[PDB]
């Protein structure tokens, strides 16, 4: 099943936006604040007077 | 061998896309720098102004 | 100019960019405003530091929105049944999903700004919020959901009444605001002229190669047969399915960059090692271990994420519940395999070149001995080139329906 | 407020009414034309406002016996500013379309009084023209069975009764005349509109196209109904019940291709044969005889869907009516082609200033004030609704439905009240026609088919023991009066059958049981295998239906199956909304091109000199030909002016007068006036020889067939465009933008078409 693999990823992006608990010394959490934007949104019988 | 057959496909799908012209391609060149300019000109001003008139205040 | 004058000159236009940069100037005296009960530390001081996201309202810019909204999406894709029934209903769905995006973004928000606020704290090495508390926290976390929730109001407000999408607007303000700053730097390190036009030539030309990739459509032809089509034909705007060469957007490398530094947060969620040494040695991205195992990350999630969004099997299917076919296609499962494979060759190709994007800035502070803190041109190209030309056509759509003509003139 | 505004316009009313009363007949006709010179004198009609409606509740009163209350005033003030006045439905809409009428048809521009079809048209127009032909104004009344002497006979009137259609169709007539004598209509000035949300809300959902006959194809009509009357209704095509759409199956797609000859259905060489196995489809299994068409005197007569009433000019498009002509062996007839087009909303936004009159649209405030700027005023009610309004009765099947309304109007029918049933079909009314047949129940019965007989059915349906079925004809504006010794006992049970696409329409249908204070009870009886429920009710119940059982002696008590029913509702009011919206934004674009070009064919057809149009004309075209050849990117010498001459000399100097050394690599300004002048000299020698005015009426036939035709071929061509639009959505554009840009592009072309076939028409004949 997909199910597993679409459950994955959405922990693995909630955990690096909570993971922002040790910033080292960080050399990729402020390029992941600034580098990112939004998705785009996701994607009867007519008549006809007939006179002229 | 099916990967030299893949790259070809893939050149020959590469010939179906409708890339742009040239001319396209300058008007686009001129319009992303010329609003990359005047936004990071106007960026500039305001930060500058703005900093200015908060020190003016302290 | 021509065009430039032709927005100025008329009263409707040139009223919405008016009001579009009022709003960004509302949004950019934010960033001076510091958050309350941080301001007593060595913030005033910090001139091992910040430096480049510093501080403020607006911290969290609208990246909650963004996690809101990719996370939602995901979750359309029969994970959660009743997205996928929102989502089937119709416009009263959207406007469910719409508000569900904004509660999970207050959500998101509010514990992601718990985490900046305390890494924050960490990296400043605590000394930075005096009397650590938990009701200081909670008060800054307000305050920075606060910030999220006026920054998409913002948005809302600049995309029904100012030029174009607002969240991209306001993204792209944060990015070119950024952009003097390095302008800056750049000057004050002069180390010659030759490097400079070297650098800015380059420049050019991968903003012409974005252009050329960004704006490039295959073009399948579908053919109609609901109705007649019979003797008003000219030929030249036939109906067709447009895919582009990079579907997925720039998503790919959010992905990617979560599965890159995931272990070494891990790693030092734990503390410090010797396979936690060669972890945060060999998943850093400026080495080519960690810039080969980037470039697959992103490739993998480039096919993903194309995969997500053109989703083959659900716009055959959706092609054969209305009337449309490929012509020569049975309209079936064979109008799915062949888009599929469509879609397999260009996302190659827009794959590639997300990836070549992608590791183009530590290839030119290597190669070219800039500041570190440069990055020119990684994804914040692409948001730069997309956001510009778009609002240019959507100025341009309110132009050509001023210019109606009529044949006595 | 302006609730209180209305309220104490309504006193002044009364206060001048105290005045109004003794005067002679004979002295209120020269009351209107007292109304007519001050009016022409300084007045505006505001301040007449309270002396005129004062008037005319007195000559109400001598012509009807009916006295205006106070509410009525309330609507007549509110109807005069250009808002919707909601009274509720009995409450006398058409009172207060008798005051604002007569105030704005005092200066002589007219008012359009619209209804839903011709029996209210009809029916208002007799009484209250007796009201306003008494007060010495005109009333016209235009049908669709009028020529064009009598239509332009009833918009010279002061006032003119007509339905919606109509309205429209005499619009489209008028912009595809020859002669400026030939326009039926007077410039429009001021429309109320009887019943608003079915005609703007409701009805707008669809476009007035007129068509004209191209030539007949009969041979594919005739294979595609052979071949598709034996296909096995679940092996070879699948039916989508949700949105009504059939289509092939494998298995059906191997049997097209084998019993056709051909290989591959689905080329470009057979997209023809195609279209006529998908149409044949669609009139086979999606469309049903007796619920949205019939057969009368060997013609498919379409049943409307909103008012249910034979449309018996109107035909379908796409080959779609000569698919249902080939289904029942009938003659197939001529394939229609598209002459103009207009829709609801745009054509009711050009009236400069329109009002409005209902009884159920508050749930519409949104869209009365977003698309048209009309602010929905509810008005009060002179007497409480006394109208018991009973909750649905929901069964498990049709029939146990249909067993148990035939018992009600049977116990109903014993103790003398009269009864009102309310269906949609044409076949579910004679179902239970033929359900109270036996039993032995004497009724009547107003399907689409009965017509003629409407008004003696309306005015016997309030009597003593008198039960009525009635389809969607009586259920928007039927004035059912009750009968002697009537009310004493509950007048009008209005008994439902199905709930309808919004909640507005059965709102009406309990609007026909109330009337103004008399008793009346309502009671609508349901299924859970009904249209609604089976098109758009959600797949989560169904089990629960299973679980239910299977009696049908009682109804569902339960709040899990009234929770389905209105949730499927909502589902189709919010369906219609989103198909109403992007109706309107893409007939946005095609209003502004429309706007253009019947602008400027009426300015081509009354001009009594079109010799500056056709120079502009011959201009425009010789400098576009210019810059076509002659690139300006290329340096001159180089300009290949060979071809020029052989193009100007085709179309424009008679093959003689431009040899290539007159022009010789110029710029191409001082060229372009050496071509215009010997054009220009040209053209005055075939005026001073052809005559001054025989010319004129030579290139304005030319002209005008010009813009008709490729007037025509373009709104072809949009619709196209239209449909692949969303497929440009992929690509993650927005695609309405790139309609607008295709639909700006596609009609500039189809302009520059329309010059040069002006001049090359008029400088080669
Ligand atoms: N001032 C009045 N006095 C008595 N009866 C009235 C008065 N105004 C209207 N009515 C009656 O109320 C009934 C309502 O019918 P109608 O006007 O068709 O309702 P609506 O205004 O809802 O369409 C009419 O039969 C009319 O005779
Ligand atoms: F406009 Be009415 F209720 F006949």
């Amino acid at each position: 099943a997909k199910k597993t693999i679409l459950f994955l990823l959405t922990v693995l992006t909630t955990v690096l936006v909570s993971g922002w608990v040790v910033l080292g010394c960080g050399v990729v959490i402020l390029k992941t604040l600034h580098m990112f934007e939004v998705p785009f949104l996701l994607v009867d019988s007519p008549h006809s007077y007939h006179s002229g | 061998q099916r990967v030299t057959n893949f790259f070809k496909e893939v050149v020959r799908e590469l010939k179906k896309v409708s890339w742009p012209n040239r001319k396209e391609l300058v008007n686009y060149t001129a319009v992303v720098l010329a609003t990359v300019a005047f936004f990071t000109v106007f960026f500039a001003v305001i930060d500058l102004g703005i900093s200015q008139l908060i020190r003016l205040v302290f | 100019f021509r065009t430039i004058s032709n927005f100025m000159r008329v009263s409707d236009i040139r009223n919405k960019i008016i009001f579009t940069l009022l709003m960004l100037i509302v949004f950019r005296i934010g960033t001076f405003i510091p958050v309350p009960s941080v301001n007593t530390d060595v913030l005033k001081l910090q001139d091992c530091g910040g430096a480049l996201q510093n501080f403020s309202i607006f911290a969290m810019g609208v990246m909650p929105y963004i996690t809101a909204s990719i996370i939602v999406q995901l979750l359309q894709m029969d994970v959660v049944p009743k997205f996928a029934e929102w989502s089937k209903q119709g416009e009263m769905g959207r406007r469910k999903l719409a508000q569900f995006t904004r509660y999970f973004t207050i959500v998101l928000g509010f514990i992601q700004a718990l985490g900046m606020s305390y890494g924050f704290n960490n990296l400043a090495g605590g000394m930075l919020i005096q009397n650590p508390g938990i009701g200081t926290y909670l008060l800054i976390a307000v305050v920075l959901t606060a910030g999220t929730a006026f920054l998409m109001w913002l948005g809302e407000q600049i995309t029904a009444k100012g030029v174009g999408n607002g969240i991209s607007i306001i993204i792209f303000a944060g990015i070119v605001s950024g952009i003097p700053t390095i302008l800056n730097q750049i000057y004050a390190q002069t180390l010659n002229i030759v490097r400079l036009l070297l650098v800015a030539l380059a420049v050019v030309a991968v903003i012409v190669g974005v252009i050329y990739i960004q704006q490039a459509f295959r073009k399948i032809p579908i053919q109609y047969a609901k109705r007649l089509e019979g003797r008003n034909p000219v030929g030249g705007h036939s109906t067709h399915l447009p895919l582009k060469v990079n579907p997925a957007g720039v998503i790919p490398v959010i992905f990617a960059v979560s599965f890159l530094i995931a272990p070494p947060t891990i790693a030092s969620f734990f503390g410090t090692n010797d396979v936690t040494l060669w972890i945060r040695r060999t998943f850093d991205y400026t080495h080519p271990v960690g810039m080969t195992i980037y470039v697959v990350l992103i490739i993998a999630f480039t096919y993903f994420y194309a995969f997500v969004q053109v989703n083959p099997e659900q716009m055959a299917d959706n092609l054969k519940k209305q009337g449309g076919y490929i012509p020569g296609i049975r309209p079936g499962k064979n109008t799915q395999e062949y888009v599929t494979r469509i879609l397999y060759r260009l996302t190659l190709v827009g794959s590639l070149f997300l990836a070549f994007i992608a590791v183009l800035p530590v290839f030119f502070v290597n190669f070219a001995n800039l500041p570190p803190s440069a990055q020119i041109g990684g994804t914040s190209l692409l948001i730069v080139v997309g956001v510009a030309l778009e609002t240019m056509k959507q100025l341009e759509s309110q132009l050509v329906k001023r210019h109606y003509r009529g044949f006595i003139k | 407020r302006t609730l209180n505004r209305y309220e104490k316009i309504a006193n002044d009313i009364d206060a001048i009414r105290g005045d109004y009363e003794n005067l002679s007949d004979d002295a209120l006709k020269h009351k209107t034309i007292e109304f007519k010179e001050r009016l022409e004198k300084g007045a505006t009609t505001d301040d007449l406002l309270v002396e005129a409606f004062a008037v005319v509740r007195e000559a109400s009163r001598r012509v009807t016996g009916m006295f205006p209350f106070k509410v009525q005033l309330m609507g007549g003030v509110a109807l005069h500013d250009g808002n919707i006045a909601e009274m509720k439905t009995g409450e006398g809409k058409t009172l207060t379309s008798t005051l604002p009428v007569y105030l704005n048809a005092l200066t002589g521009k007219g008012v359009h009084v619209v209804t839903v079809n011709e029996y209210l048209a009809s029916r208002d127009a007799e009484q209250m023209g007796k009201i306003f032909e008494f007060l010495g104004l005109t009333v016209g009344l235009n049908l669709n069975s009028m020529s064009k002497d009598e239509k332009r006979e009833a918009y010279a009137a002061d006032i003119t009764y007509s339905t919606n259609n109509e309205l429209g169709f005499d619009y489209l007539r008028d912009n595809m005349v020859l002669y400026k004598e030939q326009m039926v209509q007077r410039p429009l000035h001021f429309a109320v509109i009887d019943e608003v949300d079915s005609i703007l809300i409701d009805e707008a959902r669809t476009p007035l196209i007129i068509s004209g006959q191209a030539a007949k194809s009969t041979k594919l009509y005739v294979q595609a109904n052979a071949f598709v009357r034996t296909l096995k209704a679940e092996k070879d095509y699948t039916y989508d019940i949700k949105t009504k759409a059939v289509q092939l199956t494998e298995e059906g797609m191997t049997k097209a291709e084998k019993a056709f000859g051909i290989d591959n259905l689905f080329d470009v060489k057979h997209v023809a044969l195609n279209h006529h196995i998908n149409q044949a489809l669609k009139a086979h299994v999606a469309m049903q005889k007796d619920v949205d068409y019939v057969v009368e005197d060997g013609q498919v007569v379409i049943v409307d869907s909103f008012t249910g009433r034979l449309m018996k000019g109107r035909r379908y498009s796409e080959g779609l009516h000569q698919a249902i002509e080939a289904k029942e062996g009938l003659e197939i007839q001529n394939e229609s082609m598209t002459l103009a087009t207009i829709t609801f909303q745009n054509y009711f936004r050009m009236y400069e200033k329109l009002a409005g009159m209902t009884g159920t649209a508050k749930t519409e405030e949104e869209e009365f004030r977003n698309i048209y700027n009309m602010q929905v005023v509810t008005i009060p009610t002179n007497r409480p609704v006394v109208r018991d309004d009973r909750p649905d009765l929901i069964y498990r099947t049709m029939e146990g439905k249909f067993k148990a309304v035939a018992e009600d109007v049977a116990q109903r029918y014993m103790t003398g009240q009269p009864v009102l049933v309310g269906t949609v079909a044409v076949e579910t009314s004679e179902l239970i026609s033929k359900l109270l047949k036996n039993k032995g129940i004497p009724h009547q019965v107003l399907n689409a088919k009965n017509h003629e007989r409407e008004a003696q059915i309306i005015e016997e349906a309030g009597q003593k023991g008198a039960v009525t079925i009635a389809t969607n004809m009586a259920g928007r504006g039927t004035d059912i009066k009750l009968g002697e010794g009537v009310k004493e006992l509950g007048g009008l049970a209005v008994v439902g059958t199905e709930r309808h696409e919004s909640r507005r329409i059965d709102n009406q249908l309990r609007g026909r049981s109330g009337r103004q204070g008399d008793p009346g009870i309502t009671q609508f009886y349901l299924s859970m295998e009904d249209e609604l429920m089976r098109r758009f009710g959600a797949e989560r119940t169904m089990a629960m239906l299973d679980r239910f059982g299977m009696d049908d002696s009682t109804p569902i008590q339960s709040k899990m199956v009234s929770r389905a029913v209105e949730s499927s509702q909502k589902r189709v009011e919010g369906n219609n909304f989103d198909s109403r919206k992007q109706l309107l934004q893409y007939d946005d674009v095609l209003r502004q091109q429309r706007e253009v070009i019947y602008k400027q064919r009426f300015e081509v057809i009354d001009s009594e000199n079109l010799r500056e149009i056709v120079e502009n004309m011959i201009k425009s075209s010789l400098e576009r030909a210019i810059a076509a050849y002659t690139p300006r990117e290329e340096l001159p010498e180089e300009w290949k002016l060979d071809g020029l001459v052989d193009l100007i000399n085709t179309t424009y100097l008679d093959e003689g007068a431009l040899e290539k050394s007159d022009i010789f690599g110029k710029e191409p300004d001082e060229m372009l006036e050496l071509i215009m002048d010997r054009i220009i000299t040209k053209y005055n020698e075939k005026e001073e020889q052809f005559g001054k005015e025989q010319m004129r009426e030579f290139e304005k036939v030319i002209v005008l067939r010009a813009v008709d035709s490729k007037w025509m071929d373009h709104i072809d061509a949009m619709d196209q465009l239209r449909q692949g639009i969303h497929l440009r959505a992929y690509a993650q554009t927005n695609p309405l933008r790139e309609y607008q840009m295709e639909g700006f592009a596609m009609f500039e072309h189809m302009i520059e078409s329309i010059e040069d076939e002006v001049a090359k028409f008029v400088m080669k004949a």
